[PDB]
């Protein structure tokens, strides 16, 4: 999961 | 927005759609390319091809369960492109590049047409 | 094999599937979550959720055009997860995380359940 | 396009  | 994003989600979705295709699960159209038949999901075809997007947004054609392609289309070229739609991988070879490019132009798959043009230019 | 791969293909496919959903094109099921209704594509739901995969591979349920979820399921939680299925982005907030996690457990969306557990653990 |  990432900060888009 | 303040959303988080799962990097592998789109790839995992596409892998599962290809597993459904393998297993003939919820396939809803047969594409006929002369003597050959290919089963697929209309939504995946529309998502990848400008031609299929136009076909399945038509009020009459959206209801067809069989679509016959132009007799000039090569079944191997179509097969290679159908595999690309469901996997992101294109089996481009010296022996098939002309048929693949011609099929991608017909199906309106601009990124494929682009890589074919580049590979052809490199050989000239 | 000796294939080439287009990096953005899977993301571009998913973006187009979400555009079809927006435009209500070829949606083939309504998911009912108490008083709310959500239209979607069965194949996308199966590709993202172990519960929908089990439902639409069942010889009787595969033919239903309406699926009613358990009354304990929160419609906002379902909406957030449906948006995640079609975009890879999860709108996870302090005010919705418990409903989102409960819905993802029910729908069998293991990566979502994983990030919810981690965000909850961080607040404890 | 890349070599996967
Ligand atoms: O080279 C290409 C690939 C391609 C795919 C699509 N697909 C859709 N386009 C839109 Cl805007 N919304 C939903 C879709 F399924 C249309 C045109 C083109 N041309
Ligand atoms: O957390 C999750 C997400 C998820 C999706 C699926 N989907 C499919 N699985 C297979 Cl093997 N082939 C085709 C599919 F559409 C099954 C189980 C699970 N569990
Ligand atoms: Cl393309
Ligand atoms: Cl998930």
């Amino acid at each position: 999961w990432v900060i888009p | 927005d303040s959303c988080i994003q799962f990097t592998r989600h789109a790839s995992d979705v596409l892998l599962n759609l290809n597993r459904l295709r393998s297993r003939d699960i919820l396939t809803d159209v047969v594409i006929v390319v002369s003597r050959e038949q290919f089963r697929a999901h209309k939504t995946v075809l529309m998502a990848c091809s400008g031609l299929f997007y136009s076909i399945f947004t038509d009020q009459l054609k959206c209801n067809l369960s069989v679509i016959n392609l132009d007799p000039e289309i090569n079944p191997e070229g179509f097969c290679i492109l159908l595999d690309f739609m469901y996997t992101s991988r294109l089996n481009l070879r010296e022996g098939n590049i002309m048929a693949v490019m011609a099929t991608a132009m017909y199906l309106q798959m601009e990124h494929v047409v682009d890589t074919c043009r580049k590979f052809i230019k490199a050989s000239e």
